[PDB]
């Protein structure tokens, strides 16, 4: 829901009153793709 | 073959497009138009 | 700093390209009524390059300049001049009355509110005709209830408190997803590998 | 949204057959802001 | 459109009903400066 995934870009066009929002949102997508990745892990670690 | 029109009406009640192309380059053009219901280039030896 | 604008019906549209955007000028020429920007901050307009900067200009009514905001709704944004939603770019507008009111109204800037449907984005409708605001077919040059665009505003210099006409640029571009040509006043370097 | 967009290619092709069974893909041309409705359009023949 | 407006220490309240709630024929006839809604968008209005 970010204008761009690119952080670079976000941190390029808006300042701190808006890159600051912009950036929680790819925090809080990345954050949970981490979670899921080591949720799997941990999965199939107990499998092997 | 040397172009196209493109356009809505064709017949200069709104706007429309002219596209032609020429032994040497393009002209693109988009004006209120009244086309003829045929076109063509008649593109010949002018003696003078 | 034109003798005259375009009229938002038929809102004219200049390419900037090959050349150096620096904004300070803009502001140092006249203070602005507004200065307002959308997927940009103000701050970062020098240190960018803009693929292809387009100047929409049109004059506009002090009650009006607002509506000018991507995805919002009313006569000039349904008729006349829609940018989408997903705007990039900014629009400036200021007061124009000390260069471009009569005091007997100046009757040349036509607008229309009579279309069979919404406009698009970035669409300009020139095709003044009798549209059938009526229940019948109005045809000749007019009908039963039934008009072409507007007849402008009565734009008289003392009475139009914050009401008057503003002159608007809507600089409408893109960065950062192509060559991009206008740039900032920012100067290269030598070059590091 | 306004724009007309144009692409294009030239494909070297034999005697055997038109318009061929390989692969190719058209780059971009130029992009014209004409603001204008398009829904019909003709080509344009010469005709010395 | 009405002569006077009971003040806000004793604010009136009409209840309309049984009836079609065009918004355009009235909207238009008192020009205003706020028009913000709450749970519905303006453009919906008609449709609802
Ligand atoms: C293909 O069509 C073109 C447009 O119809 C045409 O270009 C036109 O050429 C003439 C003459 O070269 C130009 O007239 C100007 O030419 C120079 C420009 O510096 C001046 O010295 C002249 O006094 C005059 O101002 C037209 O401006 C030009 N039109 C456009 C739209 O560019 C081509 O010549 C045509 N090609 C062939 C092979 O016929
Ligand atoms: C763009 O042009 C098309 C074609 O003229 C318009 O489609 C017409 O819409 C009217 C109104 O609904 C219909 O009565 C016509 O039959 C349609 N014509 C065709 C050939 O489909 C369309 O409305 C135009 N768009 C804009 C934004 O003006
Ligand atoms: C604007 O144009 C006027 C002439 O109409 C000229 O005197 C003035 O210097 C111009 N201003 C700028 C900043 O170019
Ligand atoms: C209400 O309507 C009357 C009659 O047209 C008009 O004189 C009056 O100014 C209107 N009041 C408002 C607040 O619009």
């Amino acid at each position: 829901g970010a204008i761009s995934s690119v952080l670079n870009d976000i941190l390029s066009r808006l300042d701190k009153v808006e890159a600051e929002v912009q950036i929680d949102r790819l925090i809080t997508g990345r954050l949970q793709s981490l979670q899921t990745y080591v949720t799997q892990q941990l999965i199939r670690a107990a499998e092997i | 073959i040397r172009g196209w029109i493109f356009g809505t009406t064709l017949d200069s009640k709104t706007q429309s497009l002219l596209i032609v192309n020429n032994a040497t380059n393009v002209v693109i053009k988009v004006c209120e138009f009244q086309f003829c219901n045929d076109p063509f280039l008649d593109v010949y030896y002018h003696k003078n | 700093n034109a003798t005259r604008f375009a009229s938002v019906y038929a809102w004219n549209r200049k390419r900037i390209s090959n050349c150096v955007a620096d904004y300070s000028v803009l502001y140092n020429f006249a203070p602005f009524f507004a200065f307002k920007c959308y997927g940009v901050s103000p701050t970062k307009l020098n240190d960018l390059c803009f693929t292809n900067v387009y100047a929409d200009s049109f004059v506009i009514r002090g009650n009006e300049v607002s509506q000018i905001a991507p995805g919002q709704t009313g006569n000039i944004a349904d008729y006349n001049y829609k940018l989408p939603d997903d705007f990039t770019g900014c629009v400036i507008a200021w007061n124009s009355n000390k260069l471009d009111s009569k005091v007997g109204g100046n009757y040349n800037y036509l607008y229309r509110l009579f279309r069979k449907s919404n406009l698009k984005p970035f669409e300009r409708d020139i095709s003044t005709e009798i549209y059938q605001a009526g229940n019948k077919p109005c045809n000749g040059v007019a009908g039963f209830n039934c008009y072409f665009p507007l007849r402008s505003y009565g734009f008289r210099p003392t009475y139009g408190v914050g009401h008057q006409p503003y002159r608007v640029v809507v600089l409408s571009f893109e960065l950062l997803h192509a060559p991009a040509t206008v740039c900032g006043p920012k100067k290269s370097t030598n070059l590091v590998k | 949204d306004g724009y007309f967009k144009i692409y294009s290619k030239h494909t070297p092709i034999n005697l055997g057959r038109d318009l061929p069974q390989g692969f190719s893909a058209l780059e971009p041309l130029v992009d014209l802001p004409i603001g204008i409705n398009i829904t019909r359009f003709q080509t344009l023949l010469a005709l010395h």
